[PDB]
Formats: C-alpha cells, sequence, structure tokens
RNA sequence: UUGCCGUUGCAUUUUAUGGC
C-alpha cells in the first residue's frame, strides 16, 4: 500500500472508479499496491536510463528486469528495450491478475463472478487451488487455468445444494 | 564359459542397468520379410496392442495366465475391440474374441463424473494390454477407461476421467507391472494402478492436448503435446520434469545448406517412444524424427522429411479453368507441397532399432548407430497400404537367434481426425511381416 | 488411493538410523493417519512399524499431498 | 502471383496457425468458407485464413473480394489438412476467421499476427 | 418461385452447391464444366436417399 | 483374411489383391 499526493482530485476519483469497475476490484488499495510496485519498478528503470549505456550495471540489471517482465507478461517480447519498461502502465499490471485472466479465458462470464469463483476455491493453476485474486499469473502459466479437480465444476462429486436437491427429490 | 557369463548377464542386468544393450542392427537382414496384409472389415481400427508372455519374470516362475501363447488387441472406431491369436508365427494373425459398444452404453445422469455404463459411448481410441496378462485396458474420446478381462473381454471396471473434456489419447503400462500412464487432452497425464483399480497420481505441467505417451521399466514417461513443439520427460518418484524443445528453424537449415533442397517448419510434436531410460525418439508434423537424450535439450539426430512428401494435387482439380497453363501455375510449383507427417512409431525397448509409420503405404525401419547418435535407413516394408495408427513388435527364438512379428494397424483415416488427401486404396487391416535371424 | 513415496534418503549410521523425506498423495482422503502410513512405510522398507518413525508432517494448501 | 498471392512461408504459417489453435479454444474462431463471409459482412473479423490447395480454389477465391474491400488482412496457408487440425476439428476446414473481441486473452499475438502479414502484404 | 423436410433439406443442399459453383465460374477467368458436373453428381447421390 | 463387393485355387478349402 501506499497512499496518494493529492487523493481527493475528482480525477483520481473517475481513475479509480473506471479500474475498478471494468476489472473487478474491492477498493482502492488494490489500486494503490500495484501502483506503488509500478512506481517502484519505473523509479528503478529511468536511472539506469540516466546512466551510460554499456555501463555493465545498466546492462546486466536492464537485462535482469526486462526478464522478469517478459516472464510475467506486461512486456511483450517485441519490445526488449528498457525505455519501454518506462512506457509500460498500471492496467496492463492488473490485467495479468488471475480474476481478469480466468475471464478473458472464458469460464466465467463476468468479472465479478471471476472473482467469485476464484474465492469458491474452484480454479486451480495447473495443480495448486488458488483462492486469491490479485495472483499476476506468468505467461508461461496462462494455459494452465482449468477447474479444481475437487470442485463441482471440474470433476468432483456435485456440491451441497446439488446433492440436497437431488435427496429432497428423491423423497 | 565367458559367452555364458555374458549370456546370464545380459538376462536381465543390462535391462535394469537401463540402457540399449540389445543389438541387432546389422545382425537383421529386412528385404526378405514375410510381408502379409490381413483385412479386417471394422471400420478404420485405430490401435493395436500385443502381448507376449515373459518366461521367468525375473525370477523364475515362467509366466502368468493356457499356458504360453502371444496375443494381440485391436480397437475400432466403431466402437468393438478385438483379439487376436498371433502365436503361430508364419500364420495370420486369428480373430478370436468381439466386443462392441452401442448407444445404450449412454448414460442417464449425463452431467457428472458417472460413467458407470460398461461398454462405450462412441471413438474408442486405444488400448494397452497388461504385461501380467490379466486386463487389457481401453480408452476413447467418451471419457473413460474401462479395463476388459484378457479372456472373456468382461468390463472388470471402468475408470471415469472425471471431467468434462478429459478424452483418453494414449495410454502405456510401465513394463514388468500394472502402473498405467494415461495421456488425456485436458492438457495432464493420469496414472493408475489397474490391481488396485484406482488412481495414483494425476500430473500436470504441459500445455497442449498430449496426443502421445510411452514408457519402459523404471518410472519415466515421454509425452509430447501436439501444438507446443515440445516433449516432456516426467520423472515420478522426485516430482519432476524435462522439458526438451524442437527449435530447427528453415532460414538456418539454409545457413547449414548454402555452403553449396526444400524443408519446412515444425507444426506439432505428434508420436513418441523410448528407446531405453536414456534416449528417446519421436516423430513430429514436418516429417522429422528426433533421436533425444536426457542431457540436451535440442535434437542429437534429426531426421529430416522422413515418410517424403505427399503429391501435389492435378491439374484436374485445383481451379477449374480450361488452360493447362494456367492450372499448371496454379500448383505454384512446390510451395505448397506438405510432408508425409508421421502417424506412428514404435522403438523396441533396449534395441538397436526402430520402425516408423504414416500413409505412405510402406513401413520404414530404422537403425541406431553404435556411438548412439546417429540413425539411418534398414529397408522398406511395402504391404501396408494406409495410415499407420499403431505398431507393435512381438518376438521370439534364442538368447541370439531372432523371430520378429511386427503388427502394424493400418485404416483410412488418421485416429484422431478425418484428414485424408486422396487416400489411395487402404484397406483396413492388419499389416504383419514375419522377419528372422 | 493413496500413495507414499519418500526422498532424499540418506543414510545416518551415527544413529544407525536412515532418515528421508516422506510425502503422501491421498487424492480424496483427509490424512493419512499416522500410525497407518507409518506402518505402510514399515511395509515397504524391511520391518518394524516399532521401528520406523515419521513425525513433521504438514499437509499443503488445497489438499492432495 | 497466381491466384491466391499472399501464400505464407513456413514460419509465419507456424505461428498463425498456432494463434488459430488458441483463438479456437478461446472460442473466438469461426471457420469455414460461408462463415468466413458472414462474419466478414458482420464487421467482426480481424484477419482471415484461407487454405490454398482447396479444390478448386474458387471457392474461397471470393473471400479476397470482400476482405481488400472492408480492410482486413487475409493470409494463404499451403494445406487444408494443417488448418484443421490447427482449428481443432476433424474434417478439413479452408477458411478461418478471428472474430474481433476486446476480452480475449490473446489480443497481443493477434495484433503481432496481423503486423507481420501485412508487412508481407 | 425457383430451386425445386425431405425437400427443404435437399433445398438447402442445391442452394449452398449453386453458391459454390457461381464462385467457382465467376473467379475462373476461363472457366470448365467439369467441376459443374462433379457437384450434379454430388447432389443427385445426396438426393438420391429417397 | 473381410460389413459388403471383385477372387488364385482345389484331387470343399485354398489364397492377395482393388470399390464403398
Amino acid at each position: 500500500y501506499s497512499t496518494p499526493k493529492r487523493p481527493y482530485e475528482s480525477s483520481r476519483l473517475d481513475a479509480e472508479l473506471k479500474l475498478a469497475g471494468e476489472f473487478g476490484l474491492k477498493n482502492k488499495k488494490e489500486i494503490y499496491r500495484i501502483s506503488f510496485q509500478l512506481s517502484k519498478i519505473r523509479r528503478a528503470a529511468r536511472d539506469l536510463l540516466t546512466r551510460d549505456e554499456k555501463d555493465p550495471k545498466r546492462l546486466f540489471e536492464g537485462n535482469a528486469l526486462i526478464r522478469r517482465l517478459v516472464r510475467v507478461g506486461v512486456l511483450s517480447e517485441d519490445k526488449k528495450k528498457l525505455d519501454y519498461v518506462l512506457a509500460l502502465k498500471v492496467e496492463d499490471f492488473l490485467e495479468r491478475r488471475l480474476q481478469t485472466q480466468v475471464y478473458k479465458l472464458g469460464l466465467a462470464k463476468s468479472v465479478h463472478h471471476a472473482r467469485v469463483l476464484i474465492t469458491q476455491r474452484h480454479i486451480a493453476v495447473g495443480k495448486q487451488i488458488v483462492n486469491i485474486p490479485s495472483f499476476m499469473v506468468r505467461l508461461d502459466s496462462e494455459k494452465h487455468i482449468d477447474f479444481a479437480p475437487t470442485s463441482p465444476f471440474g470433476g468432483a462429486r456435485p456440491g451441497r445444494v446439488a446433492r440436497r436437491n437431488a435427496a429432497r427429490k428423491a423423497e | 564359459d565367458k559367452d555364458i557369463i555374458a549370456s546370464r548377464l545380459k538376462e536381465d542386468v543390462a535391462e535394469q542397468q537401463g540402457r540399449v544393450f540389445r543389438y541387432f542392427g546389422d545382425k537383421l537382414l529386412i528385404s526378405e520379410a514375410k510381408q502379409s496384409f490381413t483385412r479386417v472389415g471394422e471400420n478404420n481400427l485405430t490401435c493395436i496392442s500385443c502381448f507376449q508372455p515373459v518366461l521367468n519374470k525375473y525370477t523364475f516362475e515362467e509366466s502368468s495366465n493356457n499356458k504360453g501363447r502371444l496375443f494381440a488387441y485391436t480397437v475400432s472406431k466403431d466402437l468393438q475391440l478385438t483379439k487376436y491369436d498371433i502365436t503361430d508365427f508364419s500364420k495370420r494373425p486369428k480373430k478370436l474374441k468381439y466386443a462392441k459398444g452401442g448407444a445404450k452404453y449412454i448414460p442417464t445422469s449425463k452431467h457428472e463424473y458417472e460413467n458407470t455404463t460398461e461398454g462405450h459411448y462412441d471413438e474408442i481410441l486405444t488400448v494397452a494390454a497388461s504385461p501380467d496378462g490379466k486386463y487389457v485396458v481401453t480408452g476413447g474420446r467418451d471419457r473413460k477407461l474401462i479395463v476388459w478381462s484378457t479372456e472373456s473381454l468382461s468390463p472388470v471396471k471402468v475408470i471415469p476421467t472425471k471431467d468434462r473434456r478429459g478424452e483418453v489419447l494414449s495410454l502405456a503400462f510401465r513394463k514388468n507391472s500394472d502402473q498405467l500412464y494415461a495421456s488425456c487432452a485436458d492438457f495432464k497425464i493420469r496414472t493408475y494402478s489397474i490391481n488396485q483399480f484406482s488412481q495414483l497420481e494425476i500430473l500436470y505441467g504441459h500445455h497442449d492436448i498430449v496426443e502421445d505417451i510411452s514408457a519402459l521399466a523404471m518410472e519415466r514417461c515421454v509425452t509430447v503435446g501436439a501444438r507446443d513443439r515440445t516433449a516432456m520427460l516426467w520423472k515420478i518418484p522426485d516430482e519432476t520434469r524435462l522439458t526438451f524443445r524442437g527449435g530447427d528453424e528453415p532460414q538456418k537449415l539454409l545457413r547449414r545448406w548454402m555452403k553449396e533442397p526444400l524443408f519446412f517448419c515444425e507444426g506439432s510434436i505428434d508420436v513418441v517412444s523410448m528407446v531405453d531410460d536414456f534416449h528417446f525418439i519421436t516423430g513430429s508434423d514436418n516429417g522429422n524424427i528426433c533421436l533425444w537424450s536426457l542431457a540436451k535439450k535440442k535434437p542429437i539426430f534429426t531426421e529430416r522429411i522422413a515418410h517424403g512428401i505427399l503429391p501435389e494435387p492435378s491439374f484436374n482439380d485445383i481451379s477449374g479453368e480450361t488452360d493447362e497453363e494456367l492450372r499448371k501455375r496454379q500448383l505454384q510449383g512446390k510451395k505448397l507441397l506438405q510432408p508425409f507427417w508421421i502417424t506412428s512409431l514404435y522403438a523396441i525397448p533396449y534395441s538397436n532399432v526402430f520402425i516408423s509409420g504414416s500413409w505412405s503405404g510402406s513401413l520404414k525401419v530404422w537403425k541406431i548407430s553404435d556411438n548412439l547418435r546417429s540413425f539411418e535407413l534398414l529397408g522398406e516394408l511395402s504391404g501396408a497400404k494406409g495410415v499407420v495408427t499403431k505398431i507393435q513388435v512381438v518376438e521370439s527364438g534364442k538368447h541370439g537367434k531372432e523371430k520378429f512379428r511386427i503388427l502394424a494397424s493400418i485404416a483410412k483415416e488418421h485416429r484422431l481426425g478425418r484428414w485424408i488427401a486422396n487416400v489411395s486404396g487402404a484397406r483396413n487391416g492388419i499389416y504383419s511381416a514375419v522377419i528372422d535371424q | 488411493a493413496v500413495t507414499i513415496r519418500t526422498r532424499k534418503v540418506i543414510s545416518n549410521p551415527l544413529l544407525a538410523r536412515k532418515q528421508f523425506v516422506v510425502d503422501v498423495l491421498h487424492p480424496n482422503r483427509a490424512n493419512v493417519s499416522k500410525d497407518e502410513l507409518r506402518e505402510k512405510l514399515a511395509e515397504v522398507y524391511k520391518a518394524e512399524k516399532d521401528a520406523v518413525s515419521v513425525f513433521g508432517f504438514r499437509t499443503q494448501f488445497g489438499g492432495g499431498k | 502471383n497466381p491466384k491466391a498471392f499472399p501464400l505464407a512461408d513456413a514460419a509465419l504459417t507456424q505461428q498463425i496457425l498456432d494463434v488459430v489453435q488458441q483463438a479456437a479454444n478461446l472460442r473466438q474462431l469461426k471457420k469455414g468458407a460461408n462463415e468466413a463471409t458472414k462474419t466478414l459482412n458482420r464487421g467482426i473479423s480481424e484477419f482471415i485464413i484461407m487454405a490454398a490447395d482447396c479444390e478448386p480454389i474458387e471457392i474461397l477465391l471470393h473471400l479476397p473480394l470482400l476482405c481488400e474491400d472492408k480492410n482486413v488482412p487475409y493470409v494463404f496457408v499451403p494445406s487444408r489438412v494443417a488448418l484443421g487440425r490447427a482449428c481443432g476439428v476433424s474434417r478439413p476446414v479452408i477458411a478461418a476467421s478471428i472474430t474481433t473481441n476486446d476480452a480475449s486473452a490473446i489480443k497481443t499475438q493477434i495484433y503481432a499476427v496481423k503486423d507481420k502479414i501485412e508487412t508481407l502484404l | 418461385g425457383a430451386e425445386k423436410k425431405n425437400k427443404g433439406r435437399i433445398s438447402r443442399y442445391l442452394a449452398n452447391k449453386c453458391s459454390m459453383a457461381s464462385r467457382i465460374d465467376n473467379y475462373s477467368e476461363e472457366p470448365s464444366n467439369v467441376f459443374g458436373s462433379v457437384l450434379k453428381k454430388q447432389v443427385e447421390q445426396r438426393l438420391e436417399f429417397y
């Protein structure tokens, strides 16, 4: 978390409203968390730009930074230079979280249904059941998301309501 | 003497060492096999799983239950598995027993895990007969898998995959055991114990439809998924994997040629077998045959377009013009030639030899070099006019003298889709080659 | 049906004792019942349920292993 | 320049076929010639793919006259059965079209493929 | 008026067959008849279920 | 040998081809 400088601007209020609305968020603190890590990631990216080209500090840590950001997927591999990290912005960071990513993957039909069936422990990334929205699925594990093995949307037993109503229809 | 000491080592200690030992590359004449075709009219046969009883299973007490005859099991696309006797070499595989699946094997719950109905919905894909000869598992696009008895073919148990899209695409037994690695097209590999009739562990981490699997004595699995150009080698008892990618691009192949000739990129890995616990071979969608080890990522030796290139269409059915010059130009030279992408491949375990099959009408036999970094032709087996769904090799003879029976299931369309390009006279049947010495 | 595997099997004749990290995979059971799993571990080893001893367990998140 | 002109080479063929496969698994792909021209004049078509070995070629060659009118890019590939396997369907398709969707997870790959084929033409 | 259940699905079959035939003999610059003949054989083998 | 269709060949089997 990190609080803004002047938080009560109507421009920032409409900003938080739009981002929370079309990405399905729960308050402004999620926006502030990933905006703080975006701010520290490009504040660490700009001083490497201000120092000299082929300074091995710049070379190694810039290739380190863009190797991390390609693997998270906020930086496409066609733009493998450090000033594109400066050009990066926060909707690319909350595009990669698990809630929005599963809604783009289908199987959820709305962003808030994506959030709520994540929180019902229904969705596992490959092997591990994950019950948090803010997850930042990496580019390799993008295509590993399906329903959990121990979930009625997966292949497990039908749930509580299903077998209760099946018993009352047996009555 | 020393020869009897060597034969006692090559009894089992070589195969528990797990390196390629059973060298019969140059020892094996090829060009005079008894290459008998057998027609079976059951609508695109899709699998072959032979079963030979191994004598004295690592202690004594010769085999498991007849006493000592071989078998084969096979699978249609219109829901019929058939049990063939193969034990009489230089004789046709005789049909023995039959089991079909109709529409009445559709359940009525239809929306849960329970596919308890014993037969099949539709489109049975592949079998595997257990090396202790009690059961044969079967599995297809109906998200089940069945244990059939090896005598009366009675549904011992039905194992559902418990999935919306878990079509079972290839099964494999770990040899001299009854652990079963099924390769389900929801990107996963399942493990089953047949004697416990249960599911040990499900193992994820692939990236597309895991369409072929292979296994050997130790707890390895080598699977390939299709549209990710990769090959996963699973080691279970430490629970990890190894990702061997392709990486042969045509511009760099042009750099390797331009010192002094068409080739194209890689669609998809299709088929696997593993020649030991330390090397395996795959067959891709550009006809490429890769020989791969444990230690490296790139191919050790990738043979090029293996079964040749498909014939281009004629003048008569490319454009519908009248003039032969324009219908010549509509062929675009050689630019739209596409390879014979291979459809089945099998290596005899710990052997100097393997075999590959597609719809070129002919099996191709290959021999690995002695230093285990190259391989080459051995011959050509032309009586299998049609698509090769699965090849399995059964053997007989002495400790040094061998008598082989190659069994290649032949259909007239591919075992997953339909995808023909004018397949010319393909009888649904079994190619069966006796080859000796 | 569960499957118990072991890993990093290092011997230790300083206590005449063979130590390891055990991992059980139970796909649908709750837990693996320390006594029952230690007697199955003694069965897959040489002998003596009373002389095998497993002590450091935890079930990982989401269940299964 | 025979009739099916922008025919992709091997590497671009393979990357457009893998983006076809993930589009089909995401249910963003409409397949076949007449469903292709239906989504073309609906207006939701990002780019279209045509197999240039069909029997004969004109059955899909009707599609360039609509697509270059409505300003969407169009590629030919060398094989119907390759396109069928890449669509994830049993019969050989010859035409395929990616519906535009902003709720896609494949959007950047779609755009990179589009830039490569537009520089191809 | 033209294109002369059991008539409905064969009307649809004839419709997309003749649309395909139209594509052939339009975009072919100097058309042939052989594809029209094989389309005729296809649609007559199709309606020969009755 | 095969669900159908065309076959070598018996002193009935036999036998490997090509159409759905």
